[PDB]
């Protein structure tokens, strides 16, 4: 455990140094999970054999003073819808419970390039649908700030695993806030990329258009050496950018005087709580206190983030979700008799309540008569979305606001309430829908459970996003807090 | 009461790899051994679009005169099968790479221009083979290249589908992207069938006939649907919509569904395939990359090189056959004489030995001889009988075994 | 007025097993969620092109170069049902249960 709460470059330098062998990282990372998880619940699979040989493998090569990655011996969690060959990745689901992948995910390729140490899968909600990890069909994730709280959704695990000091840095999915909004509530720094910024192969899919993997960690340095990490273009993703320039530390430490920053009144809007728009607003004279030129703006289809995001996103996976009829892999049911009832038996028994909400609604947006006023409308209110950023981003050079519309609430307080549940996607969903870079980091706690300052950025300019989150984070951070929980 | 039928045709690009996997496009006999994640729809892989592909599926457009698209993305045809493992096959529905063209055939009258609506990319499925009360599936060919073809409604009897299928057909096999042989599935056909009489606008009932394995074999089901529903349009017939299986052995096609409606494929754009846009210089490179197809190849053997009507029609069925031909002729051999030769007495020869491999056993340097000995040489004919065979599967020169014999 | 017909009629789409138990409670939150979808309905889109795709790129083929598939035994690991190298599936495609 001793190092359980070292910085991603603390660890890294604590490692180059020889004062702590990468075999010992490990000890320690496992001794903090059997402490800490039966409690937390974060981990679902963990690869404690294989860790233990990799870590085995770099003591040789840091004696042999050979130690190469920008990442090292550092340990990693990692969200179980992004696959791991040989290592189970479930997607928090009964239907590929014991699922075993045969490939590898390009994440994780360019992680293990750089030496990291896969120490586990995360958990989630079934298939990256949720706000609060609750759907998981194994174990229900809690908030390490608030053990009656959920820890958010869907990357719950994630943002989880990194508060509660089981792993410096971790990776999650974003398809409408499933990385920022966990982040948020646990009061930890997350990323979702600019869309294209990380490849998707390996990425098991909720939606094409939307999803996108990023880093969890502790501080936004972290955060953006992780980045570094997983970025670039990919000849396994035909959507994956072709942007070769992916320092994203060259400018942390430099000031934000004269940031152009936007706040859209949208985004303090009604539905927003009033502890939450009480840290931002404070957040914002913190800025204010910093350089940064901060005026209000307006993002006038924000409202509409939510209902184009669900049709949109549902009717997707109304088609990404089918190649689950277990036959090549996956849950398959014994008691099917007709090739109808292998279909409709294995994906209804496999399935949750949530997923096949989504499905059902995707289904029938995307279906004959339905089509244009219910799929295609939502595809033109995406381009309003788009356009109001666009605009936005003439002027500015940054994007502010809250997170989330409130702090993390209560284990099944809204597990039963989808329409409740769903607006907590009020300031995240958008981004994903022009697709820019978002990202949260904690800016204060009401009641003890953290509020999220969201930072939304121009296409591929995620430079930027970490250099005001940096400046911010100087003047607040939780990153003595985490060590007392 | 004109018999109004359309063709849905299919044609098999034969590239290395497959429409959008790596995976070998050509397999062998072991089952499910030509696969990879993204052919076998695992979790989390995504589709990577084969360059050449797409360069022939625009190669095909051009030769059957269709306008090439500028702007053309791939569409997600959504529907369950074990054939089908993703659940949805990457094909096209707006913008497909190729619209509005078409191509001339003669039937018992004189010249028609049949129209041909579309032409677009999708990729092939898996077979599934039906053993007992079960069903074995080999995801061996799912993933292969394939395009679709669907005519204007525009044919108006079985006699002139296949006409259609012959020249389209022809025409594809010169573009050299694919064997298109039905035997070997590298080309399939589906036939859409409606009676509707004179005077009215108002159709009897519509029929989709499938199960149609060869050129011969769809003119029997269509004239047989032609016959089936020109009865029920008389007699009382019940207006309906259906999909009808043909049967090789009793020559009918037999009702196995009436459609509730449209079949609903929830089309939509596909996300994770970047849009393409056709430029000039692309269209150029394909362009230029055409020979001269059968039709304009045939109306250089009428006037240049006068030769008759039936002629032109069978030596420009392959372009193999047309090269061959052209090859001697410059050689030395009288252009009839060949024309004679290969029209008959090869193309006998080909068939009764099925040496469709017309490349590898005789040759124009070969034939070219056999033609001179014929024509001025050594005197006439009888000789030609056997000098043939042994020249065409055996060796290269029939003025040495005339003389070796 | 989402009718339990739709609902039938959805599922098999889907093709997910439902009851006249579930159906019910179905066509209820189906419809609830959908006046989760009116909301849209209050946003101006007449000339406003459908967005598909985020980004801008643009023609991105891959080279005919082929790839040994993966051993048989490789792409079949995975499947519960699979007899003599194939995934298999019923097919006593009939009427009460196809
Ligand atoms: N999880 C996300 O990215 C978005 C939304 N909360 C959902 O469950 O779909
Ligand atoms: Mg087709």
């Amino acid at each position: 455990m001793s190092i359980r709460y070292e910085s991603v470059e603390n660890l890294l330098t604590l490692i180059k140094d020889k004062k702590i062998k990468p075999s010992d990282v490990v000890k320690d990372i496992y001794d903090a999970i059997e402490e800490t998880d039966p409690t937390i619940k974060s981990f679902l699979a963990l690869d404690k054999e294989n860790a233990i040989k990799k870590a085995q493998e770099l003591d040789e090569l840091q004696a042999k003073d050979q130690m190469d990655g920008k990442l090292f011996g550092i340990p990693m969690g990692i969200k179980d819808n992004i696959i791991t060959n040989g290592l189970e990745t479930t997607c928090a689901s009964k239907m590929l419970e014991g699922f075993v992948p045969i490939y590898e995910s390009t994440v994780m390729e360019k992680l293990h390039k750089e030496n990291a140490v896969l120490i586990g899968k995360l958990n989630m909600d079934e298939f990256a649908m949720g706000g609060s990890t609750e759907t998981s069909y194994f174990k229900k994730t809690v908030n390490p700030f608030d053990h009656k709280a959920v820890p958010g959704g869907s990357s719950g695990g994630s943002a989880a695993a990194v508060a509660a000091g089981l792993v410096p840095l971790s990776l999650g999915s974003d398809t409408g806030g499933s990385i920022r909004q966990p982040a948020a509530y646990c009061g930890v720094v997350g990323m979702k990329p600019t869309y294209g910024r990380v490849s998707r192969f390996g990425l098991v899919a909720f939606a094409s258009s939307l999803d996108q993997i990023g880093p969890l960690t502790r501080n936004v340095k972290d955060n953006a050496i992780v980045l570094e990490a997983i970025s670039g273009a990919d000849v396994n993703d035909s959507t994956s950018a072709p942007v070769d320039d992916v320092d994203f530390t060259s400018e942390i430490g430099k000031d934000i005087k004269g940031l152009k920053v936007a706040l859209p009144k949208e985004y303090l809007g009604e539905g927003v709580a009033d502890d939450v728009k009480e840290a931002v607003q404070n957040a914002v004279e913190t800025l204010k206190s910093l350089g940064a030129v901060v005026e209000e703006v307006s993002l006038p289809n924000t409202k509409f983030g939510i209902p184009s995001y669900y049709v949109i996103a549902s009717s997707e996976a109304s088609s990404n979700l089918s190649r689950f009829d277990g036959i090549r892999y996956g849950y398959h049911s014994k008691e099917a008799h007709s090739l109808e009832e292998l279909y409709k038996m294995s994906r209804s028994e496999g399935f949750g309540k949530e997923v096949k909400r989504r499905i059902f609604l995707g289904t029938f947006a995307l279906s004959s008569g339905y089509y244009d006023a219910y799929y295609k409308k939502s595809q033109k209110v995406r381009t309003l979305i788009k356009n109001d950023f666009d605009k936005v981003f003439e002027n500015y050079d940054v994007v502010v606001g809250p997170t989330a519309p409130t702090t993390a609430f209560n284990l099944g307080e809204e597990i039963d309430d989808p329409l409740t549940m769903y607006a907590n996607d009020l300031l995240t969903t958008p981004v994903n829908l022009a697709g820019l870079p978002g990202i949260s980091v904690p800016c204060g706690q009401s009641n003890g459970r953290p509020i999220g300052l969201q930072f939304i950025g121009k296409p591929f300019d995620e430079k930027t996003l970490y250099r005001v989150a940096y400046q911010y984070e100087t003047q607040y951070n939780l990153h003595d807090v985490y060590e007392k929980l | 009461f004109e018999t109004v039928i359309g063709l849905e045709v299919h044609v098999e690009l034969k590239t290395d790899s497959k429409m959008f996997s790596p995976s070998p496009a050509h397999f062998g006999a072991e089952p499910n051994s030509n696969t990879n994640v993204i052919d076998l729809a695992y979790p989390g892989v995504l589709p990577v679009v084969n360059k050449r592909a797409v360069d022939w599926a625009m190669r095909a457009a051009m030769a059957l005169n269709m306008e090439i698209a500028t702007e053309s993305k791939f569409d997600r045809k959504n529907y369950f099968y074990p054939d089908n493992p993703k659940a949805y096959q990457i094909s096209q529905f707006d913008q497909p790479i190729g619209e509005n063209g078409y191509i001339d055939i003669e039937v018992d009258g004189e010249t028609k221009r049949i129209g041909i609506t579309r032409l677009h990319m999708e990729e092939d499925a898996g077979k599934s083979t039906h053993k007992g009360e079960y069903s074995l599936v080999d995801l061996n060919r799912q993933g292969t290249p394939l395009i679709e073809i669907v005519s204007e409604p525009d044919i108006r009897s079985p006699k002139e589908a296949y006409a259609y299928l012959e020249k389209l057909r022809s025409i594809i096999q010169y573009t050299g992207v694919s064997d298109v042989k039905m035997e070997e599935g590298s080309l399939r056909c589906d036939a859409n069938i409606s009676l509707r009489p004179y005077g009215q606008e108002k159709f009897g009932t519509k029929a989709e006939l499938k199960n149609l394995n060869s050129f011969n074999y769809v003119r029997k089901g269509l004239e047989y649907e032609e016959k089936r529903q020109e009865e029920e349009l008389l007699n009382g017939g019940e207006i309906g919509q259906e999909t009808r299986r043909f049967d090789e052995s009793t020559g009918k096609t037999i009702l196995m569904r009436v459609k509730e409606g449209s079949d609903d494929y929830r089309y939509f754009p596909e996300p994770d395939i970047v849009p393409l846009y056709i430029d000039d210089a692309w269209k150029e490179r394909v362009r230029q990359t055409i020979p001269e197809l059968p039709d304009e190849r045939k109306a250089k053997y009428v006037n240049e090189l006068g030769l008759p009507a039936y002629d032109a029609h069978v030596l420009t069925l392959t372009k193999e056959m047309s090269d061959f031909f052209e090859s001697t002729i410059e050689h030395g051999a009288d252009v009839k004489l060949t024309s004679n030769w290969l029209m008959g007495g090869v193309n006998e020869y080909l068939n009764k030995n099925q040496v469709e491999l017309l490349d590898t056993k005789l040759t124009p340097e070969n034939l070219a001889g056999m033609i001179k000995l014929i024509e001025d040489g050594t005197m006439s004919s009888k000789i030609a009988k056997k000098v043939f065979p042994e020249l065409a599967a055996k060796g290269g020169n029939a003025k040495q075994i005339m003389e070796d014999n | 007025k989402v009718t339990r017909e739709e609902v039938e009629h959805i599922a098999n789409l889907a093709r997910l097993q439902i009851s006249p138990e579930e159906t019910e409670e179905m066509a209820n939150t189906l419809e609830s969620i959908l006046d989760f979808a009116k909301q849209n309905d209050s946003a101006d889109t007449e000339g406003v092109e459908p967005t598909y795709h985020v980004l801008d790129l643009q023609n991105v083929l891959r080279e005919d170069k082929a790839i040994k598939g993966i051993p048989q035994e490789l792409a079949l690991k995975n499947a519960k049902e699979t007899e003599d190298g194939q995934f298999k599936v019923p097919t006593i495609m009939n009427e009460e249960d196809a």
